[PDB]
Order: structure tokens, then sequence, then C-alpha cells
């Protein structure tokens, strides 16, 4: 059904695309420098560097600064992906996408300075409590549905959905971080990337694929939130891939009938049948019986009561994050990889 | 139980991208 509510969504996305393309075509660059910030503590790590809590000297604001070593990016063949990441993040604008405040580079590193989201990773809370109730999981899932509706309308694919990347803010709502695999593409793409538990079968099998891989990954996320473990797990990645492509999924006995039905349609190997990829697009998902209680506009406006509010001891506190070994930020006296990253 | 199998597995910590 295409009624008044659907036309409002359409008009909202049209204006959102006008604003995105202006920034996509004319990206911001070199908007701060390293000594504008005091470095406080590491919030997480990855293959190219680390995300650090920092304090902006001139305002006293706290931020999260992602640091990438240019030489390590080159060795991992992630140059173009890193240029994608920053060009996309500086252009997007949505309530559940973390905001990029500054970016710059020096002889050794690339820096993206984002809003600090103090509540910690969904991953931490999910592992500690075991599993979320279905209303809890539905609250978070609705935010991801709207965020993918926004991203996909801009021809963006996200490609790394997982609880490790979903931060909980002070109102209890989600902020998506890490756009290292995000890509703007019309038609199909072919890169083998993501996280093993969340890969769609068409990625594993080296087919061309499109935004339907994000909807598969949503199915994995909802399952993991409500069960406490992912639908395909093993000790070695090859064993995970064999389960993903097999065509078989089993559900905990406490999953509601509606939840199992939604997940059978999201975790669908047949692309002609996977929810999110049919003629009705995202509306097959938004109108599924499992989402009957979800007021999509109220979610977008952050007027729904959150399942929990993270503990907050004060500004700059990190109690909702694990501790990591601290390593220096070394800046070489010689410029590294300048031509490769000239547009950053 | 499937939960007990997950908790004893090697992939309950943060998962790196490929
Ligand atoms: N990992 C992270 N932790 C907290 N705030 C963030 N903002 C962006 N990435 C973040």
């Amino acid at each position: 059904k295409k009624g008044s509510e659907q036309e409002s969504v359409k008009e909202f996305l049209a204006k959102a695309k006008e604003e995105f393309l202006k920034k996509w075509e004319s990206p911001s660059q070199n908007t701060a420098q390293l000594d504008h910030f005091d470095r406080i503590k590491t919030l997480g790590t990855g293959s190219f560097g680390r995300v650090m809590l920092v304090k902006h000297k001139e305002t006293g604001n706290h931020y999260a600064m992602k640091i990438l070593d240019k030489q390590k990016v080159v060795k991992l063949k992630q140059i173009e992906h890193t240029l994608n990441e920053k060009r996309i993040l500086q252009a997007v604008n949505f309530p559940f996408l973390v905001k990029l405040e500054f970016s710059f580079k020096d002889n050794s590193n690339l820096y993206m300075v984002m809003e600090y989201v103090p509540g910690g990773e969904m991953f931490s809370h999910l592992r500690r409590i075991g599993r979320f109730s279905e209303p809890h999981a539905r609250f978070y899932a609705a935010q991801i549905v709207l965020t993918f509706e926004y991203l996909h309308s801009l021809d963006l694919i996200y490609r790394d959905l997982k609880p490790e990347n979903l931060l909980i803010d002070q109102q209890g709502y989600i902020q998506v971080t890490d756009f290292g695999f995000a890509k703007r593409v019309k038609g199909r793409t072919w890169t083998l990337c993501g996280t093993p538990e969340y890969l769609a079968p068409e990625i594993i099998l080296s087919k061309g694929y499109n935004k339907a891989v994000d909807w598969w990954a949503l199915g994995v996320l909802i399952y993991e939130m409500a069960a406490g473990y992912p639908p395909f797990f093993a000790d070695q990645p090859i064993q995970i891939y064999e389960k993903i492509v097999s065509g078989k999924v089993r559900f905990p006995s406490h999953f509601s009938s509606d939840l199992k039905d939604l997940l059978r349609n999201l975790l669908q190997v047949d692309l002609t049948k996977r929810f999110g990829n049919l003629k009705n697009g995202v509306n097959d998902i938004k109108n599924h019986k499992w989402f009957a209680t979800t007021d999509w506009i109220a979610i977008y406006q952050r007027k729904v009561e959150a399942p929990f509010i993270p503990k907050f001891k004060g500004p700059g506190d990190t109690s909702n994050f694990d501790d990591y070994e601290e390593e220096e930020i070394r800046v070489s006296i010689n410029e590294k990889c300048g031509k490769e990253f000239t547009e950053f | 139980t499937t939960y007990a199998d997950f908790i004893a597995s090697g992939r309950t910590g943060r998962r790196n991208a490929i």
C-alpha cells in the first residue's frame, strides 16, 4: 500500500538526498589539528589503529577520535575503503548515525573526530545480560531499519552491522559507528568484506551483491539480540560459512511466532524472496506483524521510552567501556603515503 | 544447550572484520 504515510517518507528522503549530495560533491577537509585535543583513553581498537576519548581544548567538549595509521591502511589494501569511510561520514545526517565533527591528517595518521557516545557498545551490554527481551530488541531493530532506509536511499550500503559497532547514547538510543566498509554504488559490487557471522551467502559465494546484504545482516542482528548468540556460529570462520550457505536456521524455543516468521524472511538465501529486496522494499519489514507495536515516527523523534539509560558518573567517564593497552601516537618527521590519501 | 555451546566457544569476544 502506498498512502499518505508513504508519500511523507518519500518527500523526506528526497530532501535528505539533496543535502547529502551537496556535501558528497564538496567534502569538508582539514578542519582541526592534533594539538587542539588532549588524549584521554582508548575506547576500542581495530586493524588500522584505535578510537580514543579526547578533550577539545578550546571548548572543553569530549569527542571520540578514530586514528588510522596510513602505512597499515596501505598494507591491508584499505585505501579506497578509508576514503569511502570519511567522504560518506562527513556527508550524512540522521539521528542514529554518529556525527563527524572534524577530520585531518598528518605525516603518519588519519584522524576522524566524532561525537562521544558514552553508553558503550551494545555488544558489552548484550554479552553481560545474556539476551534482550523481544520488546527491547524491537526498539533497537526499528532504529536500524530506519537508518538503512535512509542510507540505501542515498545509494549507500553499510556492510558491517554488528553489536560491536552500535553505541548506546545517553538517551538509550543507538548511534551507528565505523563506516570502513560503507560504499556508494548504483547496481552491484563484489568486495569480500564484513564480519564472518554477519555475511550474506551471496558474499561468501563470490557473487555480485547489493544492499540486500544489509537486510540479511539485520536478520542476524535481531536473532543475536533476542537469542544471546548468533544464528550461525563455530570456532573457525570456514565452519560459519558452511552453516550460512546451507539454507538451514534453528530458533530458540522462546522466540515468538512473529519473530521466527520475520527472521525466516530476512535470513532468506533466495534473493527473490528476501524481505527488504522485494517490490515493497523496506515496507515488507515495517509492516510485518512483529513490528505492529512500533510507531516509526516516534522512534525517529526519540519520543519512545528506552529500555535502559546507561549509567553516567560524569563528563568524560568511560565506565561503560573495556580497558585497552595504551600506545603512543607517533608522528614521523617524513610524510607517508601522501599521494594515496591526498583527498582525505 | 545452544547457549552453553556458544559461551564455551572461541567467538564470544569482539569479532574483527575480514
Ligand atoms: N567507539 C566509539 N565510542 C564512543 N563514541 C564514539 N563515537 C564514534 N565512535 C565511538
